[PDB]
């Protein structure tokens, strides 16, 4: 049901910036440890609960935009007229994030080395988040209540956002400088963050409707939590600590 | 203003011990995992061995397994790489290595400037 066909194309391109500016990021490292063909600095605990967070994210996008069963759901709860939250760039992101993860991982695996396995806190923190979808998952089904299932995986990919930024920003300060401060990529964060928000907007005039940003809160809080770490990271760097 | 001075290496005949040194300015030795790093000839950089934060847990390479011990002294604020069995083969520049490590960017490698170990067979 896209009204207008200009935002219709703007949704489309912002919506291809947003996955431009992100999933080109998970590169860097890939090159990096193919050329050393060793993985001793990368965090093991952060790519595997970035592979969980990609996992919740990728349930929840690719079973909004594939099921007609979950969108009759979608239908139900949220409004009869109601657009779809869910772009083809967010599942191609999700499909994408996930690959790459899952190549980060055989990376670790066939290069590894050093004094890292890292898998304790973390590792624990992963059994206690798919052993809660679990739970979630035998509650959905002896109704079919699938929508309600893929709103509490996308709760988790929120979750995991936040296991993304705050260590990291809490490493920032517990220490002192920025050390790692990546221009490049922290624009291109900021840039996906702000894309994915615009995204949801160019939605909302088309159809005159604020009920996306609640039927996809995950994409919401995902965006806004981006947006304002890194403006804690750029605001740790150029003023609170420079060096 | 985190320096990292190599000192020890040399000349030595196969089979000989050398004990490299690695003198550390601007941060504490002990609460930090350490790492030893060489590079030879035409090869890449390739890591040896590190010592973990507060404890005194230690891992190696399998080339250097059994023969290489890597060490600290808090009360010098220096880690030692106990070189031992050595072989021409471990000819190479050898680094001292301390690392500041990233949650999600990059980890920012703190490098030595060097020293060489030649092993003459
Ligand atoms: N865009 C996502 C993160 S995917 S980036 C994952 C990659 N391993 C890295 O951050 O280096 C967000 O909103 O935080």
């Amino acid at each position: 049901s896209w009204n207008s066909i200009p935002l219709e194309i703007s949704y489309e391109i912002v919506g291809w910036i947003a996955f431009a500016s992100w999933s080109i990021s998970f590169y860097p490292q890939l090159i990096l440890n193919f050329r050393r063909r060793s993985v001793v600095g990368l965090n093991f605990d952060f790519v595997m609960l970035n592979l969980t967070k990609h996992s919740s994210y990728m349930i929840y996008n690719v079973c909004l935009y594939f099921s007609p069963v979950i969108q009759k759901q979608y239908f139900d709860t949220y409004g009869d007229k109601e657009m779809i939250p869910v772009a083809a760039n967010d599942v191609a992101f999700s499909i994408h994030a996930v690959v790459m993860t899952a190549v980060t991982l055989f990376q670790i695996f066939i290069y590894e080395r050093g004094p890292q396995k890292v898998s304790r806190l973390a590792i624990g923190i992963v059994v206690v988040v798919w052993g809660f979808a679990a739970i979630c998952f035998f509650i959905a089904l002896p109704t079919h209540s699938w929508l309600w299932l893929i709103s509490i995986f996308n709760s988790i990919q929120v979750f995991m956002t936040c296991v993304k930024y705050i260590p990291q920003a809490k490493m920032n300060f517990t220490r002192k400088s920025t050390v790692g401060w990546s221009i490049g990529n922290i624009l291109l964060d900021f840039t996906g963050g702000l894309a994915n928000y615009l995204q949801m907007v160019i939605q909302s005039i088309d159809q005159n409707s604020w009920k996306n940003f609640y039927g996809n809160m995950g994409k919401t809080l995902l965006s806004l939590i981006s947006i304002f770490f890194d403006i804690l990271f750029m605001f740790q760097h150029y003023v609170l600590y420079p060096e | 203003q985190v320096q990292l001075v190599e000192s020890g290496g040399g000349l030595v005949q196969a089979g000989g011990s050398l004990r490299l040194s690695c003198a550390a300015s601007g941060f504490p030795v002990y609460r930090n995992r350490m790492h030893w790093y060489r590079q030879a000839p035409g090869k890449e950089r390739e890591w040896v061995a590190a010592i973990e934060s507060a404890g005194q847990e230690t891992h190696y390479a399998d080339s250097v397994k059994g023969r290489f011990t890597i060490s600290r002294d808090n009360a010098k604020n220096t880690v030692y790489l106990q070189m031992n069995s050595l072989k021409p083969e471990d000819t190479a520049v050898y680094y001292c290595n301390v690392k500041d490590e990233g949650w999600y960017w990059q980890t920012y490698d703190y490098w030595g400037q060097g020293t060489q170990v030649t092993v003459s067979a």
